[PDB]
């Protein structure tokens, strides 16, 4: 363990550092992912329809 | 010193209004509550086809005779539908004043319809509709109209689909005719050369009767529509001109700040640029119709974006009083020639149930400042979503997210 400490003195601050990068990322994913289907909803709604005259 | 709009009311329910002036020639005219918002997608196409038939043919004036009487005194007959009103409307000498109010009686009631006519008006509405298509606005506005009101009566159009005018019959007519035209729901206009106490008289003995009671209780009723902002872009590259209108919602026929977006359009590159406040009732569309080259439609849509963004944010006295002298000169009125002020007549009572004095309109307008103006312009313009309708060379004509962000000044 100690050894292990050496070799990253860092471990536990990190750990700490990816929880709170995980609960940003569980919180901006579903909000960025919403922000883009809005913008392009208005596609993916889009009807074409072809009226040869 | 404008005289007054006296307005009376029959048992029927016909509202029998009038207006005088020296003028001689007086516009008597017919107006009825009765558009394509009042069809139910299986009668789309009644009102105009009985607009283009009702002339032709009447029970007591068989074929063509009613057009030859108005031919005997020189009169002009004219006739309109929009999706809220249908007009019938003479313009006569004012000694001809009793004949004429009886023509109108005819074409009211007592109509006949001669299953015969009914064909000959089917190839000459179909034929037009046919080469309708020619006029672009027309089609830009229809466009406008349908995306803006998608799955009410008030995306339909006046003419109808070509189905329901190839299928019509003297009954489905009739139906309309005897459902649409009751005489709480008419007004009898007159403005010139007319007396109102003659106009009455005359309006009971030919008018009289018009019918009141619905069929089995079947009396209509209306649907508040619903303002689908959404686009539709009819690409034909081959066409020289593209005609692009963008609208918001507007408030209506009783709601007067109307006044004040009239203004707004009276302060407002692209070949034509006209600004319109289609107003229907209960609803409307306030907005643009720019005709342009296909490589500049996209900078029009940011100029007539930053201008409104401009009345939403910035707007000056100086402007706001050109806005206003400008309004104050669309005021209609005898000078304006009896047609017009006929038809606002009968506009006004079939709209705001009562005629509005030009002086109630002054007043209206001078109480408009800049502060109000740039207020109900925020209210009806800024972040609102559009309805867009393009026809012609229409790829530069910008999609949906950018026109509606451009509703938005980062800046505010
Ligand atoms: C768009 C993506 C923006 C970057 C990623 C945003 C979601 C994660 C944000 C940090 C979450 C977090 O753990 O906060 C505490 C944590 C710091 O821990 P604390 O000081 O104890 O709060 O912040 C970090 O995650 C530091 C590393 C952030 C690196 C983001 C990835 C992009 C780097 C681009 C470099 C150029």
């Amino acid at each position: 363990t100690f050894l292990r400490w050496a070799s990253e003195p860092e471990h536990d601050h990190r750990k700490r550092m990816g929880l709170k990068m995980l609960l940003m990322m569980g919180l901006l994913l579903p909000l960025t992912y919403a922000m883009k289907r809005h913008k392009w909803s208005v596609l993916k709604s889009r009807k074409l329809a072809y009226r040869p005259p | 010193s404008v005289p007054e709009t006296q307005v009376s009311i029959l048992d029927n329910g016909l509202r029998v209004a009038s207006e005088q002036s020296s003028h001689a020639t007086c516009t008597v005219g017919v107006w009825i509550d009765a558009g394509s918002r009042y069809e139910t997608e299986k009668n789309n196409g009644a009102g105009y086809f009985l607009e283009h038939l009702a002339f032709k043919g009447t029970k007591n004036r068989p074929g063509n005779a009613l057009e030859k009487e108005v031919e005997s005194i020189g009169a002009h007959l004219n006739a309109y539908s929009t999706r809220e009103h249908t007009a019938y409307l003479i313009k006569a000498l004012s000694k001809d004043l009793p004949k004429v109010v009886e023509l109108l009686a005819d074409i009211v009631q007592n109509s006949s319809l001669e299953d015969s006519q009914i064909e000959k008006e089917r190839d000459v509405i179909l034929r037009e509709m046919q080469e309708n298509d020619a006029s672009m606005q027309n089609v830009v506005f229809d466009y406008l109209h349908a995306t803006a009101f998608q799955g009410t009566p008030l995306a339909q159009a006046v003419e109808g689909p070509s189905e329901n005018v190839r299928r019509l019959s003297r009954t489905d007519l009739t139906d309309y005719l005897n459902r649409h035209y009751k005489a709480p729901r008419m007004v009898l206009a007159a403005a010139g050369g007319v007396e109102h106490q003659q106009l009455l008289d005359l309006a009971q003995k030919h008018l009289s009767s018009v019918s009141r009671v619905y069929e089995e209780d079947a009396v209509p009723g209306l649907t508040p529509c619903r303002f689908t902002g959404s686009e539709i872009r009819h690409r034909d590259d081959a066409l020289p001109l593209a005609h692009v209108a963008i609208a918001v919602e507007g408030p209506g026929w009783a709601n007067p700040d109307n006044v004040t977006l009239q203004v707004a359009n009276a302060i407002i590159l692209c070949q034509s640029f006209q600004t319109f406040n289609i107003s229907y009732s209960d609803t409307g569309l306030l907005g643009a119709h720019f005709v342009c080259d296909a490589m500049s439609i996209d900078d029009m849509v940011f100029f007539l974006q930053g201008q409104w963004m401009r009345l939403c944010t910035s707007a000056t006295e100086s402007e706001v009083t050109r806005g206003k002298n400008i309004l104050r000169n669309a005021l209609v009125s005898h000078l304006d020639g009896t047609t017009p002020v006929c038809e606002d007549i009968g506009r006004s009572l079939l709209t705001y149930g009562r005629r509005i004095p030009l002086a109630e309109w002054e007043s209206r307008i001078q109480e408009v400042d800049a502060q109000m103006l740039r207020d109900i312009c925020s209210k009806y313009f800024y972040d609102q979503c559009p309805a867009v309708a393009g026809y012609g060379p229409i790829e530069q004509l910008p999609d949906y997210n950018r026109i509606r962000s451009g509703m938005f000044w980062l800046r505010f």
